[PDB]
Formats: C-alpha cells, structure tokens, sequence
C-alpha cells in the first residue's frame, strides 16, 4: 500500500531536495565502500592466520 | 624439518604471487578505464568529494 | 584436531568474505546508476528554474524526471545477489568472517 | 577549475601506473619461477635419502 | 587465485573498452552530422525545446 | 560479479593444485620405495635362520 | 612375530600409497579440466550454489 | 536498425572470443602436460615393486 502521491503543489525548492537525495545516496555509497576495505583487510588477515 | 605432506615453503611464496596479481589487476583496471577511483579505490574523500 | 578445524573455518570464512565484497560491488553498480540518473535530474531542475521556460517545456521536463525516478525505483526494487533484494528493504547482513561464533 | 580539481581526484596519471603494472608483472614472473623450485625442494631430499 | 577457466581480470578490462567504444561512437555521430541532439541525446528539454 | 562469485566456487587456482599433485607424487615414490623393503623384511630372517 | 604367510607390514604401507594415488588423481582431474567442483567435489553448497 | 539487431544476433564481438580461445589453449597445454604424468604413474610402482 504505497505509491508516490501526486504533488500537492510545485516544489518550493527543487535543489534542496536533490542535494538531500545526493547526500543520502553519496553518504550511503561511501559507507558501503568502507566495508569492502574491511573485508579485504580481513581476508589478508585470515591468509596469514591460515598459514 | 623436511616434510612433504604439507610444504610450508610453497604456501607463503604463493600468497606473494596472489598479492602481485591483485596489484597488476588494479593497475590494469585504472589504465584501461582512465580513472583511479571506482568504488573502494578511495572510500570517502575521493568518491564523496568527486 | 583443533588446528584442522580452525584452518577449515578460516578458509571457508575467507571464501564467504569474498562474497561480501561481491555484494558490495553489485550494490555499488546500482548506486552508481542511481547517482547518474540523479545528476541529470539536478541539471534539469536548474534548466527548469528560468522564468523563460514555458509550461509545455515543464511538462516534458517533468516527464523525464518521473521516468528517471521510476527507473531508480525499479533498479533498486528488483536487484538481487542470490535471491537477496539488496536495496528494497533495510536490514543487516552478517558475515561469518572467522571460525569463531 | 572544478574539472581540474575533480580530475586530479579521479583521473590517475599513467606514468606511474604503467610502472606499477610492470613491477607487478616482474614480481609475478619471479614468484612463479621461485614457486616451482619451492615445490621440488622436498622431493630431492626424500627420494635421495629413501 | 590463479584460475584459467574464467579469467576475472579480462572481463572488466573489456567492459571499459566497450564504454570507450560507445563514447567514440557518440563523438563521431555528433561530429559527422553537426548536431548534438538526435533522439536520446537529451530526452525532453533538448528535443521538445528544440 | 556473479561470474566472479561463481568462479571462486567452481574454478580452483592451480598454484595450490600443482603443489598438491607434487606432494602426492613424492608420497607415491616414497611409498613404493618403502613397500619393496617391507616386502623383503621377512625373507631375510626366515631364510637366514632356516 | 616374524610371519610370512601374511606380511602385516606391507598391507598398511600399500593403503597409504592408494590414498596418495587418489589425491594425485583429484589434483590431475582439477588441473586438466580447470574446475574444482565436478560432482562430489563439494556436495551441496558448491554444486547447488554454482 | 535491422542491421544492428541482426548484427548482435549473428556477429560476435571478438574481445571475448580471443580470451576463450586463449583459455582453451592453456587448458590444452596443461591437460597434455598432465596426461603424460598420468601415463607414467603406474609404471614406477609396478617396475619398482617387481
């Protein structure tokens, strides 16, 4: 039960809205990409521990 | 210390070859595309700043 | 015996961790596509702002903006690594990266 | 100026990346030429003694 | 991590060559015709406005 | 990415498998050079005493 | 304990040679094909997942 | 547009086919270098024991 609701009225600020979306998205991407560094360092840890 | 059921000399030497393979992979990756940062190349400063 | 178990667990743990990286990369591709769509939307909004653009212009710019937003709704609604919708819902994926619990 | 700053952050000059790829390639060839020796180190002793 | 049944290094490098091919195709397309917008060059603003 | 994950699961890097084949070959040659001795261990005693 | 009608020393030593033969067989099997999992290589996770 | 769609269906980009040919060539050389070993595995044991 969720569909985008027709806009009640023209957006007061078309920028502010898209800067917030880019910040949420950019921030999410940055957060996601640190986990790849964590997994890479964990893999190089487990290699020497297995050896 | 002359064992053959597990050769402790060959395991480390291989790991070094794997590390060199990953370094070659990143260098080919950035040489073909033309760009240093893709995802995990730089986590926050590069991608967010970019 | 303890060492064998640890070695098995570490390797397998190592084998699962690569998968975590793969999932991150898959999410990043979708995210990158979403970002690309967003960049265009921002530029369109800037173009739309001028007094000069007619309302028959704003109808087409809104048609583009709704198609881009339908597309970032689709590419996040139905994308999956091994039957797991990565962006549809919020949850924690836990990686067993070690023989330890 | 924004393309200049963005370019430094994302674009990577090759002149170092071809050299890094070459160093990783020499390390790969040396590591593989060493790996075989490591593999045959144990067999000579065991068979020779046995 | 030295596999030959599927070379994971060559697949990505190719995709980058395909992306460069598409960029060259659009640049040749706009250089020969003389016009930036044909169909999907600009979706709504360019074509409708044009 | 799916080919990368599938590849890890199915494709096996050789660098360990050549070493495993070499260790099994040295174990086979040592086991056969030991087997003959095991075979002749009893005969010396029986014939010598008899 | 010097018996010749059944040499208890040679039976175990052989079994070890048979085990080394099976290990060499799997290593040659995966080295020629290029793939670690065929059937019983990994029962459920590898094959089903693959 | 019909030549574009027909071309995708019939024409095959090489960039993957040279890589597939190279992988099959390495698999052939590795399979033949393994086959000889497989051939000589039995003779050492039989002759050595005999």
């Amino acid at each position: 039960p969720e569909l985008a609701e027709a806009a009640a009225k023209t957006t007061e600020n078309p920028l502010q809205k898209i800067d917030a979306a880019l910040a949420q998205v950019d921030a999410l991407r940055s957060d996601l990409g640190a986990v790849q560094n964590r997994f890479n360092s964990a893999i190089t840890n487990l290699g020497n521990t297995v050896n | 210390a002359q064992v053959i059921n597990t050769n402790s000399l060959s395991l480390l030497t291989q790991n070094n070859l794997n590390k060199s393979q990953s370094a070659l992979g990143t260098a080919i990756e950035r040489l073909s595309s033309g760009l240093r940062i893709n995802s995990a190349k730089d986590d926050a400063a590069g991608q967010a700043i970019a | 015996n303890r060492f064998t178990a640890n070695i098995k667990g570490l390797t397998q743990a190592s084998r699962n961790a690569n998968d975590g990286i793969s999932i991150a990369q898959t999410t990043e591709g979708a995210l990158n596509e979403i970002n690309n769509n967003l960049q265009r939307v921002r530029e369109l909004a800037v173009q739309s702002a001028n007094s000069t653009n007619s309302q028959s212009d704003l109808d087409s710019i809104q048609a583009e903006i709704t198609q881009r937003l339908n597309e970032i709704d689709r590419v996040s609604g139905q994308t999956q690594f091994n039957g797991v919708k990565v962006l549809a819902q919020d949850n924690t994926l836990t990686i067993q990266v070690g023989a330890n619990d | 100026n924004l393309s200049e700053v963005r370019s430094r952050i994302e674009d990577s000059d090759y002149a170092t990346e071809v050299s890094n790829m070459s160093r990783a390639q020499i390390l790969q060839q040396a590591g593989t030429s060493v790996l075989a020796q490591a593999n045959q180190v144990p067999q000579n002793v065991l068979s020779l003694l046995r």
